[PDB]
RNA sequence: CCCCCACAUAGC
RNA sequence: GCUAUGUG
């Protein structure tokens, strides 16, 4: 017991032997490494400590452990020279050395640390996975966030069944924000001591102290230079998910004292985002720009965004939005927006004012009537008790609660379907798509599904890297600003959106204005900040679901620009085949075999995997969204300057990110998150679905032991990977390219919108060398703030049955002529129920129902090839139905099922 | 032309939009501020008279607004009208707990400022 | 036979609509809460019961 | 507009439940439920009976039988606030017409 | 009364 | 040029 009595020391405390005594304890806790060897933040083993438990008076067991760790001579001298420079912090746990004859053997002492390291928190929230929480469990339950009954309802980590978990993970953030606040004393005694070193995650206990002083060197006193990058990089997506900065909302920065009450005339806040960041983050090497507008190129802007992003929460919500002013017209007094306040991008203030002018045209009129400053200032205040989303103001004096309308019936083919045999019990086939009937508050509750956005901070310096790695899936196709006349604009016959709905389709807008005034709005675009209302619209669909659909349409002054900024990227995009985003390419004429005969090119054991986002729409953070229109505004160093970049990220940003969004006459602010009615947002989704695949896949590759991979090329590969994200601050362009063909050639993907299905290598994965389901839902639940659900995602291990689901629909192989062709075919009862339901009566008109129904055969074609009978009955049906309907009222010609299996051979 | 058609009405729904502003709190938080520019989430929050809640249940009722007087944004407001979802007229008396499942909600009740 | 029922209640909600239910607030949430559970219904017990439900909405006012 | 209504009724004799054939049925008498029914044990149901042959067909001693269910005769309204008994009417006394019933699901 | 963006397809 | 349907 005599090693025992001297660990104790002076410090007097009971002590109980954790594992077997006088002997070192094998624990398995995750690191952060970085030699020549290995590199990578994963979960090692640690047999050089041996750990003591400390008892209370009442010997019920204390989280204080004394950790012995017994080393070398050179390092036990070493950190005793360096710690005698640093016993005077009081950030610093405390060390006892001495020695002990076991045979003597140096031996270090640490006094009351945690069973637990920052880095162990770190992991198990940036790397999660159900059923294997017990070191989450532990932390949760050792610092009173919930009891240990609370795990034993299910559903307990997901942020959308149990929004009660963000509740629990704030009661570490205090926690975390004394680390921090540790951690910058911590760096202050380094840099006056004149010590040099890394500080890694592993080294911080969970009460904050550190205690590993062995890779540290001495200089001069005042001229040490501590490394924090990849502790601060690393430990980013926990500040926003403990919301680590909650106590700065209080008067002297305490959490028992009340709010600060904050002028409501105040928008500025700009010495308090750098007062908060010599705060918390005082010796970060990068320069932080608090607005925006400073900033040098677009992964500056990312930089300082991803700052303003965590500083932004403490400030109120009211300072946010546009900045409105009094501008005389005649001497009339107005109220425009000459300005924007943004919680990612700062303050931003418009360039062209004009503060007295006799006229008012068409464009500047356009311009005051798409502002939400007069719509706001008019109308009477609003406080919806509905929604958790902050409510500005109400347009009426009324309440729109509309409705959505049941299905109409088609009668006569649910005859036609019960004379052919269709829809017995027991069968296979049946109706599971008709179209739900909504109440009268609908849209509020569709739009109450906006209190899935979080503020989400991202790991800086892994998205730096991802940003890179993701512009090189887009470097094959073109871009630039476009003129007025150059636009091809679809239908005119579109609603402009709110207030231009009432007086004109977009036609009139398209129409009205010429080109020198189009393009005089454009120019203003990229000079000033346009803020625009987009309507909630609820969509009149047919699902399996209960659930409303609301689209937001956008309105024309935000849309004729965007149009202009992005439409030959995206008309580029969409007419080049053969490569990852799959916009604009039939799945007729053999598309589909030739989409997935271009995924399955070369990987050596392939498995199929597809996944989906739980919310795409509503929890979709704000830096993805801004990182996907900083990489589609990349094709841009021609036409526009840095100035003009940053005003069309800056209006695209006001327009469909943090909109004002009037959700049945009455405004509210929409608190982040994609839009459906945007100009770009199927290709602003694939560059976010390309971004999560990439970071699990860095997610993937770090968090592996490299000493275990077997490949020497790959190791290499992860020793650079760490070196690119976490140490030089470069872009380093050759090792992005080598990235890019190890993920083409082990991790080939199909991106459309959100649905994607890549082919993977499967020794590669199984290996931990690629991305699985396991990366995936890790990186949506640290990135996203969702729990992607494994029991939809899924896995194809056979090759000749092709992806599981795509576009929502089946995939079967076939020989076609003379070769095996891969054919989509869908759920019969989707077609089924739009055969039966249709939307309005007036489309029960048999001119109508020829083409509708000829429409509907040419999608259900191959389900004539299905092995399932019934299967291949539904189109036989669809045929004699068109056939009765035609003869009621040649291969070209419709009747005859050759003109359907002519659209799916690959000859045109 | 159409274009000065839809140009004379977005000249008169901007004529009616500012007569429906009245200048006196306007001005007084406008030339109050510094740079003479103000938050537009802080205009109806401290200009507009006229209140509208939206109160989907009874619970919600008793907390917000129960009374004839309420405070919120830091002023008092009294009840001018009360009106359900059928954009009928409601009385302050038939608000009750046992009366409840009887109304027809969400209640729109409208304020105005002392 | 259960598709019936499924399909007898859209055309039932259709009629409610068009009698100009839907301006009352309190009857058109329960009634559009027993079609949609009738349509996510997948036994004809309760399809059945709640289709006798909406279809005494139907015959309470005349029509 | 009105053939919708039609078609509705078709496919609803095609359906052939004896619940729905017997609530229109004796809505072709003049039997109207007032609320709507609920299938929750023990919950309130409102129903007017117009003439005493109805009253002999619907209504079965303490308990009478709706939509293919029995529920328990509480109290009645004859309309003009009387508060009927179930011992007062006969046919002996059938001049008191149409009388509101209160129910509960048995 | 409201009914978005993008791509594919069919008939004139 | 109009209409319709599928997909996100
Ligand atoms: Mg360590
Ligand atoms: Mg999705
Ligand atoms: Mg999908
Ligand atoms: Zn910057
Ligand atoms: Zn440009």
């Amino acid at each position: 017991q005599s090693f025992l009595n001297r660990v104790c020391g002076v410090s007097a405390a009971r002590l109980t032997p954790c594992g077997t005594g006088t002997s070192t304890d094998v624990v398995y806790r995750a690191f952060d490494i970085y030699n020549d060897k290995v590199a990578g933040f994963a979960k090692f083993l640690k047999t050089n400590c041996c750990r003591f438990q400390e008892k209370d008076e009442d010997d019920n067991l204390i989280d204080s452990y004394f950790v012995v760790k017994r080393h070398t001579f050179s390092n036990y001298q070493h950190e005793e020279t360096i710690y005698n420079l640093l016993k005077d912090c009081p950030a610093v746990a405390k060390h006892d050395f001495f020695k002990f004859r076991i045979d003597m053997v140096p031996h270090i002492s640490r006094q009351r640390l945690t069973k637990y390291t920052m880095a162990d928190l770190v992991y198990a929230l940036r790397h999660f996975d159900e059923g294997n929480c017990d070191t989450l469990k532990e932390i949760l339950v050792t610092y009173n966030c919930c009891d240990d009954d609370y795990f034993n309802k299910k559903d307990w980590y997901d942020f959308v069944e149990n929004p009660d978990i963000l509740r629990v993970y704030a009661n570490l953030g205090e926690r975390v924000r004394q680390a921090l606040l540790k951690t910058v004393q911590f760096c202050d005694a380094m840099r006056n001591a004149g010590i040099v070193g890394v500080l890694t995650l592993d080294n911080q206990d969970l009460n904050g102290n550190w205690y590993d002083f062995g890779d540290f060197i001495q200089t001069t006193p005042g001229s040490g230079v501590p490394v924090v990058d990849s502790y601060y990089s690393l430990l980013m997506p926990i500040l926003t998910l403990t919301r680590a900065l909650t106590a700065e909302s209080h008067v002297d920065t305490d959490l028992t004292k009340p709010y600060i009450k904050w002028d409501l005339l105040k928008y500025d806040f700009t010495e308090e985002r750098l007062k908060l960041f010599d705060r918390y983050f005082k010796y970060w090497d990068q320069t932080y720009h608090p607005n925006c507008v400073n900033c040098l190129d677009d992964r500056c802007i990312l930089h300082c965004a991803n700052f303003n992003v965590l500083f932004s929460t403490v400030f109120p919500p009211t300072s946010f939005g546009p900045l409105v002013r009094k501008i005389f017209v005649d001497g009339v007094p107005f109220v425009v927006s000459t300005g924007y306040h943004f919680r990612e991008l700062g303050v931003v203030h418009n360039q062209d004012v004009n503060l007295h002018s006799s006229r008012l045209s068409f464009k500047e009129l356009l311009v005051y009537a798409a502002d939400p400053a007069m719509h706001a200032a008019s109308g009477n205040l609003l406080l919806d008790k509905r929604t958790t989303c902050f409510s500005v103001a109400a347009l009426t004096n009324n309440v729109a609660f509309q409705t959505v309308k049941p299905g109409n019936f088609n009668k006569d083919f649910y005859d036609f379907a019960v004379s052919k045999g269709f829809f017995k019990e027991g069968s296979s086939v049946e109706l599971k798509h008709f179209f739900f009937a909504q109440d009268g508050n609908a849209a509020i509750s569709d739009y109450d599904y906006y209190r899935y956005n979080l503020p989400t901070m991202c790991d800086i310096r892994q998205l730096l890297f991802v940003v890179e790695v993701v512009d090189k899936y887009f470097d094959c196709y073109d871009g630039g600003c476009i003129n007025a006349n150059q636009v091809i604009v679809n239908n005119l016959d579109k609603s402009a959106g709110f207030p231009f709905n009432k007086w004109g389709k977009a036609r009139l807008y398209y129409d009205s204005m010429s080109y020198e005034d189009q393009d005089a709005l454009f120019a203003y675009t990229k000079r000033n900040v346009i803020p625009t209302i987009t309507q909630m619209n609820l969509k009149y669909a047919i699902s399996a679901k209960n659930r409303a659909r609301t689209v937001a349409g956008v309105s024309i002054c935000s849309t004729m620009t965007n149009r202009q900024f992005h439409q030959k990227l995206l008309k580029s995009i969409a007419a080049t085949r053969g490569a990852t985003v799959v916009i604009g390419t039939s799945k007729f004429y053999g598309g589909w075999h030739n989409m997935l005969k271009t995924v399955y090119s070369d990987v050596e054991n392939p498995h199929l995997m597809g996944w989906d986002y739980p919310k795409c729409d509503r929890a979709m953070p704000n830096m993805l969204r801004i990182m996907a229109s900083l990489v589609l505004a990349r094709k841009h160093t021609t036409c526009c300057s840095l100035s003009h970049r940053f005003y069309r990220l800056a209006n695209e940003c006001a327009q469909v990110l943090s909109e004002m969004v009037m959700c049945g006459g009455s405004l509210y602010v929409k608190p982040g998150g994609t839009s459906s009615g945007d100009a770009t947002t199927a290709y602003a989704n694939s560059v976010f679905n390309i971004c999560q695949a990439v970071t699990a896949n860095v997610n993937a590759l770090l968090s592996t032991d490299g000493n275990k991979i077997a490949d020497k090329y790959v190791r290499n590969l992860q020793h650079r990977l760490y070196e690119c994200l976490y140490r030089n601050r470069d872009v380093d362009t050759d090792f992005v390219n080598e990235f890019y063909a190890y993920l083409r050639k082990h991790f080939s993907m199909m991106i459309l919108s959100d649905d994607a299905v890549v082919c993977f290598n499967s020794t590669y994965a199984s290996q931990g060398l690629v991305a699985s389901i396991k990366n995936f839902k890790s990186v949506l639940y640290y990135q996203n703030n969702v729990f992607m659900s494994e029991a939809k995602c899924w896995t194809e291990t056979d090759l000749t049955k092709g992806p599981h689901e795509f576009c929502s629909q089946h995939t079967m192989l076939v020989k076609q002529g003379d070769d095996y062709v891969y054919l989509p075919y869908p759920d019969p009862s989707r077609i089924l129920g739009a055969g039966c339901f249709v939307d309005d009566i007036v489309k029960t008109d048999g001119t109508l129902m020829i083409e509708r129904f000829v429409s509907l055969a040419i999608d259900a074609y191959p389900l004539t090839k299905h092995p399932n009978q019934e299967y291949a009955d539904v189109f036989h049906l669809y045929l004699q139905y068109i056939r009765k309907l035609h003869d009621e009222l040649n291969t070209s010609r419709y009747w005859e099922p050759e003109f359907y299996e002519a659209m799916y051979t690959p000859h045109t | 032309d159409k274009r000065a058609k839809v140009t004379s009405a977005m000249q008169t729904m901007l004529f009616t939009m500012l007569r429906k502003l009245d200048n006196d709190a306007l001005n007084n938080i406008i030339n109050n501020a510094r740079d003479g520019c103000v938050p537009l989430n802080i205009i109806p929050l401290t200009t507009a008279a006229k209140l509208m809640v939206v109160i989907p249940d009874y619970n919600t009722y008793k907390n917000t607004c129960d009374g004839t007087t309420f405070t919120y944004a830091s002023a008092l407001w009294e009840i001018q009208q009360v009106v359900d979802a059928d954009s009928k007229i409601v009385q302050l008396s038939e608000i009750s707990m046992d009366n409840s499942p009887n109304l027809a909600w969400p209640l729109i009740v409208t304020a105005l400022r002392a | 036979k259960m598709s019936d029922v499924k399909c007898t209640s859209v055309v039932l909600l259709s009629v409610l609509q068009q009698l100009r239910v839907e301006s009352s607030s309190k009857l058109w949430a329960q009634c559009v809460q027993l079609h949609n559970d009738i349509l996510l219904a997948k036994d004809t017990t309760e399809a059945f019961e709640k289709m006798v439900s909406l279809l005494s909405v139907l015959l309470s006012m005349q029509g």
